[PDB]
């Protein structure tokens, strides 16, 4: 993961908008459904006691 | 009820008290005093014509509404 | 003269009171605001040039590099607004940013750079604000706020005497800078001028009198006189010093001035200075109770006899007498006027030199440290006096300056010693009783902020992130080949700009209502929000209408509730200072006559003018007419002269706001009714087909066209095709610009969803052939009416009871309002279909559902989706989604039921899609969103060809209209020299760019032209190529959804009972019965009464506005049907000119003027068929119809001049006793719905840790049984009822599922057992420490 967020962070920068997760798994080694995995961990849930 | 009735309500009310405080803040009717009960000056006729009623000549009144502005 | 678009339908306009200032654009403030923000601005002061001149040029670790900025621009965006909001992201635009990295090499600091670089790196995107002053954040429209906060500056405030118990208040003045420590000066209860630096401990204020280096003789010097006596024991006289109860009697000379112990008074005064009386005798007694001024000593040792401050008594006037001493100096310490305050606090103030004062500050600012000399100075130097650390900005060396009183609007950022001084002399001169307290509601305390300054702000604050890591960066290596793009990542810059559009309390979901919504939810001023206060710690202060408020905020407009006052609306003519403060105009007053040219007042100006009336009558060459004309000085209103008077009111209307300008007779209502009236105007949803206010104000053109709702043309010009989608105009040749092809178009928008799901449809307006001239509206926008803002529907009211059917505040609207859909208004709303992948595998969108049987699934098409023309109700199938799942384990008896009937199992659930309940709508448009990795679906595929097609033919048609256009302007251009004009037709239309005329400039007219239509065909290819590209491209859908699938249910909601009309005086109601037609009152010419209402609303809430209004409309109608009556059996134009003409100029001395004499004969029947109707009529908003022209008007008409007819009941027949007043009320259907109200639950959902029913129409929920409900329940004896309602209603999962069992059993009792938020509560005991327990029984 902070290896994805490094490349990514440098991609949008180079490339333009940001980095579509075909141009990820391009610049990076992986084969584009672990990076899509990867994206898919959740991160730190929420409190339920958040207002509405 | 609405929400603007009972806001007229509340501005009678607080209408009613200010007009009938500075009312009777006048005090017409009254004792014909003739001198200041600060300096013994003689209250001028006009003034006791006016303020049938007074204690205080300008003079004594406005000093004490100076200090009756600020408070104490 | 009138507009094209005017002469179709004129207003008829009373408001005597001539017009001068046109009303500005309303939009002003928002539009203004994000121009000076995003805009390059040459000398950089605004908006992201200073942000950036504020950062850069960032300088590295010990200056081996410098980071330089060069300059930025806005890329251009991915998509426009409508792309936006299809797609559903944040218009914006990228900020590019042209830098420059220069490093340094040894012996060369400023010296030659060793290599620069220059590289334009991309910084985040700024969110790009419409045409509207709206932003497109998420896909929906949002709007912010302008905010209104106080100011940097010195304020002067008091506890008005809520604090000490004696009530004597005391008075604090505080220095708030714009960055840096908090001056404050306050007055102890013994009357102790005490200083405190930032909310700290207080010190005595002389303290930091001394820490600027003085003593106490100079502070003596600066805040007293010195009453000085001579020697015998003479006193010098300062005659109107001794005002008065005198201590001496007065005497000069030995005869006589005045006797003693009698109060010294204003003749004796008099007398004392008439005889020019300078030196006078006290006895040796009398300067025993004044104070020494100075120091004295003794020559003899050169020891102090007394020093400053100090008392002086019987013994130390002998010691300074036997040294010679003849001169002594006094505080001149009067009780009433020049009080003793310095010389107290001097008294209490412990320290006496410069050291001792600092040690104490430093004591009191840093404390328990040792202190220095030196680090008390430096801190005390840090602290308001070095440029580093304290800054009273622009705004706040402006308000220093003028609120002591100073011509030097423009200084320094540091205080000084003078500016404390100042301050000082101000508190104890407000405690002397000559000046008083600021206010703080008073609005040249408080500023405006708007989109431009709040998101300059965001801006900065990104950008001192990004020099934390820029200079860290230069810090480590500072190597070659390391270039500014790498140091500067986008995401944290972005970042706060991103959080405050989307996430702020000021971002908030424009009101899209109706036209007049929005343009008021964008003039409108915020008390909250970050920055300004809270709705906990307000007031009690701040929700109070203030003197300060005239012509920069309403009064009236506001909302009621939780928050009065702290959201006000800003005035028609309000303005904002450079600084930011309000302000309005003023047309300036030379000496009696009224000049033209006018200024703008701000508060802190206006009080010391005297404004006059903008209703003060005057001359012809500008006079006033009154000798005493009654103006507002600084607080308050009285008579002045017509030779003071200095400003005057720009209008009548410079007061009100936008909103409460469209009321009608305003000054009749009670000043709550027009609060109410104008918040409910804000909420009235636009009905199907639009109606003008028979009797408006002259706002509603304004209010229509001023928003972005009707379509404007740009130049004038004939409309050369027009159709319910699109408007052509061929320009004028006048406004070609010459490179040009003459043609522009507009393309309305058509049914589309409002942020309220109403329906925003543009209408044509115009006609072939007919011409327009810039400034005309060509579409109607969504509640509007031929240009003017039009609400709702204007009906025949009756004021009158009618048998308890209109009983407290409700209406009763006749069956006709039903059936002619006066109040039926289109809503539009959008049902999301969202197929994710889940943990056993993707859900499709596939039409094979299960148990469903083949009904449900007619509607559907292949690909599982609803037909775009397809008319559904609630719980059909719109999306046929199955997910997956497992199987879980029939239970026997379901095990046997499958296999009996072999019906074996699913495996996947039928979470499908289906129409919310009681909604029927047709489902006018389907959107389809598949993420790159899914293929597509036939639906999908469908639609892009179709929406190809369409992008195909909507360039190539604008190609070609566009083409035809230049085409006739380029034969407009062949007509002459080098012409041909009867064989320019014969070769064809493309052999005309190589078309051949004499050698001129006009040839090369002729090929510019043609290349430039070269240009738009290649321009057009490259459309049609993007256009292709983003159609074609996959969307960026959320992480795990594979597509999403938008239908979009328009439903058309009719007028029905519960419904919330309500007219424009804050009489609102709340429709009770539908009455037939034949049912409801009548007059005696078989005429209905459309709506009848309570007379007993009328008296006492005092808004007699809609009895003149409804007599003002019977009159305007009674025009307009003897104007049909005219029209209809054929009147000549003679007889509608002579008529039309002599109701177009009634009324005593009105400022409009028509003449139909100047009307072409076609003209005035297009104008007469508009009126036939009802004469449209205007009342300004203080300047309206008199009564008597109301009379007048109904004259005009064969109505009765009292406006109360006869009517007779439709039941019966019999004629109503005491006749009744009917007229035209123009009335609003508010958006509050019976169907977006009306809910209901037996059993449902419930929710997850606390096992209640869900909460929420929405969710399907249940109703709160809270707190006072129960009490309410024990009140009566319903011991059952409570039981069951917080056992088996709500919380017991055990016993609520006997309760359903039992009550389809048809047994009705309840075992309860025990509900579940008291287990959860027993278990939440237990898990701490407690040990709790149920007993045994
Ligand atoms: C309404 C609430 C504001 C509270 C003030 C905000 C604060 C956090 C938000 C959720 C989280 O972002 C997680 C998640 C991200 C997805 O991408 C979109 C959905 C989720 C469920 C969000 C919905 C909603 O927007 C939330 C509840
Ligand atoms: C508006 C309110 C009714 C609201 C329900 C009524 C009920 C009691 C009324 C006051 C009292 O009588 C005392 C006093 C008597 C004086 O003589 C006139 C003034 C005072 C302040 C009155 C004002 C007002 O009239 C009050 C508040
Ligand atoms: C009257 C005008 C000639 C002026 C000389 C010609 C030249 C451009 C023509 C329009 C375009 O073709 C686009 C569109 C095509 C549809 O098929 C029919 C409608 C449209 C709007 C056309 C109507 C008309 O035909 C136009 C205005
Ligand atoms: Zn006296």
């Amino acid at each position: 993961i902070n290896k994805l967020n490094r490349i990514s962070r440098q991609m949008l920068q180079e490339m333009g908008r940001e980095p579509t997760p075909e141009e990820l798994a391009e610049r990076m080694l992986m084969p584009e459904d672990k990076i899509r995995k990867v994206l898919k961990i959740a991160k730190e849930p929420i409190s339920m006691e958040t207002p509405i | 009820s609405d929400e603007a009735d009972e806001a007229y309500s509340v501005t009678e009310q607080l209408t009613m008290t200010g007009i009938n405080r500075i009312r009777q803040k006048i005090n017409a009717h009254g004792i014909p005093v003739y001198l200041c009960e600060a300096c013994g000056n003689p209250i001028p006729e006009a003034r006791r014509k006016i303020f049938p009623g007074v204690t205080l000549c300008v003079e004594c009144q406005a000093y004490q509404e100076r200090q009756r502005k600020h408070y104490a | 003269v009138y507009s094209y678009t005017e002469k179709k339908r004129i207003r008829k306009d009373f408001g005597k009171r001539p017009q001068v200032l046109d009303v500005p654009y309303l939009l002003s403030i928002q539009l203004d605001s994000f121009q000076k923000f995003i805009e390059q601005d040459p000398e950089g002061q605004y908006g992201l040039e200073a942000a950036f001149r504020s950062v850069f040029p960032i300088q590295s670790y010990s200056g081996n590099s410098e980071l330089q900025y060069v300059s930025y621009r806005l890329g251009e965006p991915v998509f426009d607004v409508q792309e936006c909001q299809i797609r559903g992201v944040t218009y914006s635009a990228p900020l590019r940013v042209k830098l420059r990295l220069v490093i340094y090499e040894r012996e060369a600091p400023e010296g030659t750079v060793k290599d620069i670089k220059e590289q334009e790196v991309y910084m985040g995107e700024i969110p790009l604000m419409t045409d509207n002053g709206t932003f497109v954040i998420n896909g929906t429209e949002r709007v912010i706020v302008s905010q209104l906060h106080r100011s940097p500056g010195v304020f002067f405030d008091s506890d008005k005497g809520k604090t000490h118990s004696s009530g004597k208040v005391l008075y604090n003045a505080r220095i708030i800078p714009y960055r840096g420590s908090w001056l404050d000066f306050e007055f102890d209860p013994k009357d102790n001028l005490f200083v405190r630096i930032d909310r700290r401990r207080k010190l005595p204020a002389t303290i930091i009198l001394r820490a600027l280096n003085y003593t106490t003789e100079q502070i003596l010097d600066l805040f007293f006189e010195k009453v000085i006596f001579e020697i015998k024991l003479q006193m010098e006289l300062v005659p109107e010093r001794l005002r008065g109860t005198a201590s001496f009697d007065i005497e000069a000379n030995g005869k006589v001035y005045v006797e003693k112990g009698r109060r010294i008074t204003a003749r004796h005064i008099r007398q004392l200075e008439k005889d020019d009386v300078k030196l006078i005798e006290v006895p040796v007694e009398y300067i025993a109770g004044k104070v020494v001024a100075k120091d004295y000593i003794d020559e003899s040792t050169g020891e102090l006899i007394c020093a400053a401050n100090m008392e002086l008594s019987l013994d130390l006037l002998a010691k300074l007498s036997q040294s010679g001493h003849k001169r002594i100096e006094t505080l001149f310490t009067n009780d009433l006027d020049h009080g003793p305050y310095i010389s107290e606090t001097l008294r209490v103030d412990p320290t006496n030199d410069r050291l001792s004062a600092l040690v104490e500050i430093y004591r009191m600012m840093r404390p328990g440290e040792p202190p220095t000399r030196e680090a008390a100075e430096s801190l005390f130097e840090n602290l308001f006096f070095s440029e580093d650390r304290y800054d009273l900005s622009a705004v706040g060396r402006m308000k220093f300056n003028r609120s002591l009183l100073r011509e030097e609007i423009e200084g320094s950022g540091i205080l000084s010693k003078d500016d404390i001084i100042d301050v000082m002399k101000k508190l104890i001169d407000i405690r002397n009783g000559k000046g008083e307290v600021d206010d703080i509601d008073h609005l040249g305390n408080r500023r405006i902020r708007s989109v431009g300054e709040m998101a300059e702000n965001q801006f900065r604050v990104g950008l001192v992130r990004v020099e934390r890591a820029v200079k860290e960066r230069l810090s480590l290596g500072d190597l070659d080949t390391l270039m500014p793009q790498d140091m500067i990542n986008a995401k944290p810059i972005s970042a706060a700009v991103k959080e405050f559009f989307g996430s702020s309390q000021l971002s908030q979901f424009m009101d899209q209502n109706n036209p007049l919504s929005e343009i008021t939810h964008k003039r409108r001023i915020s008390a909250l929000g970050p920055g300004g206060l809270t709705r906990e710690r307000a007031g009690f202060e701040v929700r109070d209408v203030h003197p300060t408020h005239y012509g920069r905020v309403c009064p009236i407009e506001t909302p009621e509730g939780p928050n009065i006052g702290l959201i006000n609306s800003l005035s028609v003519y309000a303005q904002t200072n450079e600084y930011g403060f309000l302000e309005t105009p003023y047309r300036k007053v030379t000496d009696g006559v009224v000049t033209d040219e006018i200024h703008y007042l701000s508060a802190i100006e206006e009080g010391n003018y005297v404004i006059a009336q903008a209703n003060s009558n005057l001359d012809e060459e500008g006079h006033f007419v009154e000798d005493l004309v009654t103006c507002r000085s600084k607080g308050e209103s009285s008579l002045f002269s017509r030779d003071q008077v200095d400003y005057m009111d720009v209008s009548t209307q410079q007061v009100v706001s936008v909103g409460a300008s469209l009321i009608p007779f305003l000054e009749h209502d009670d000043a709550n009714r027009a609060l109410m009236g104008a918040n409910m105007q804000r909420q009235a949803v636009p009905t199907l087909r639009a109606d003008k206010p028979l009797v408006g104000t002259g706002m509603e053109r304004a209010v229509a066209v001023d928003s972005g709702v009707t379509a404007v043309a740009k130049r004038g010009g004939v409309v050369q095709y027009v159709d319910a989608s699109r408007i052509v105009i061929k320009v004028n040749e006048d406004e070609m610009y010459p490179g040009e092809a003459g043609i522009d178009i507009y393309n309305l928008t058509k049914y589309t969803r409002s942020n309220q799901n109403t329906c925003i449809n543009q209408m044509p307006c115009v006609s072939l052939g007919e011409p327009v001239e810039r400034g005309d509206v060509l579409a109607d926008g969504p509640s509007t009416d031929l240009g003017e803002l039009a609400l709702g529907q204007n009906m025949r009211v009756a004021f009158m009871p009618w048998n308890g059917y209109n009983f407290e505040d409700s209406i009763l609207v006749s069956e006709r309002v039903v059936q002619e859909d006066r109040f039926t208004t289109i809503h539009i709303q959008e049902l999301a279909c969202v197929s994710r992948d889940t943990k056993l595998g993707p859900e499709e969108i596939t039409a094979d559902i299960p148990n469903v049987g083949e009904a449900a699934l007619s509607k559907l098409d292949e690909s599982g989706i609803v037909y775009i023309g397809a008319e559904v109700t609630g719980g059909d199938i719109l999306v046929g989604k199955v997910t997956p799942k497992g199987e879980t384990q029939l239970t026997p008896e379901e095990k046997l039921l499958r296999a009996i009937f072999g019906e074996k199992a699913s495996d996947v659930k039928d979470s499908s899609l289906r129409v919310p309940n009681g909604v029927s709508g047709t489902v006018i448009d389907v959107q389809v969103f598949t993420r790159d990795g899914v293929e597509k679906d036939k639906r999908a595929l469908e639609i892009e060809e179709m929406q190809l097609k369409q992008a195909k033919k909507d360039l190539s048609e604008e190609l070609q209209i566009l083409e035809a256009g230049l085409f006739s302007r380029i034969r407009a251009v062949l007509v002459a020299g080098g012409v041909e004009a009867e064989k320019l037709d014969k070769l064809p239309r493309d052999r005309w760019l190589e078309l051949g005329l004499t050698d001129e400039e006009k040839q090369n007219q002729l090929e510019q032209l043609a290349e430039q239509y070269d240009e738009l065909k290649h321009e057009f290819e490259k459309k049609l190529e993007a256009k292709r590209r983003k159609i074609t491209q996959g969307d960026d859908l959320a992480p795990g959804v594979l597509k999403i699938v938008k239908v979009y249910l328009a439903v058309k909601r009719r007028i029905q009972p519960g419904d919330k009309m309500a007219g424009r005086h804050g009489n609102k109601g709340v429709i009770s019965k539908i009455n037939p037609i034949e049912d409801m009152p009548y007059d005696e010419n078989g005429t209905p009464v459309d709506i009848v209402l309570n007379p007993l609303g009328v008296p006492s809430r005092m808004n007699i506005g809609q009895i003149l209004e409804t007599h003002l409309g019977m009159a305007a109608k009674g025009i307009g049907d003897k104007i049909n009556a005219m029209l209809k059996q054929q009147q000549e134009v003679a007889k509608l000119r002579e008529f039309i003409q002599r109701a177009y100029d009634l009324g005593a001395d009105v400022r409009q003027k028509v003449d139909l004499s100047t009307f072409s004969d076609e003209e005035v029947m297009r104008l007469a068929e508009n009126l036939r109707k009802g004469m449209p009529i205007a009342t300004p908003v203080f300047d309206g119809a008199k009564e008597a022209e109301i009379k007048e008007l109904l004259k005009l008409g064969d109505l009765p001049t009292s406006g109360q007819i006869r009517l007779y009941d439709g039941r019966t027949g019999e004629q109503f006793e005491r006749p009744v007043t009917v007229g035209y009320m123009y009335m609003l259907k508010l958006n509050h719905l019976v169907d977006d109200k009306m809910h209901a639950r037996s059993t449902g959902s419930y929710s997850l840790v606390t096992q209640q029913p869900l909460g929420g129409k929405a969710q399907f929920g249940g109703q709160r049984f809270g707190e006072m409900e129960v009490w309410a329940l024990e009140a009566y004896g319903a011991a059952y009822t409570l039981q069951e309602m917080l056992t088996v209603k709500s919380d017991d999962v055990n016993g609520r599922t006997k309760m359903y069992k039992n009550i389809v059993d048809g047994n009705h009792q309840m075992e309860p057992g025990m509900p579940e938020s008291f287990n959860v509560l027993l278990k939440e005991i237990r898990s701490l420490g407690i040990n709790i327990e149920l007993e045994d029984e």
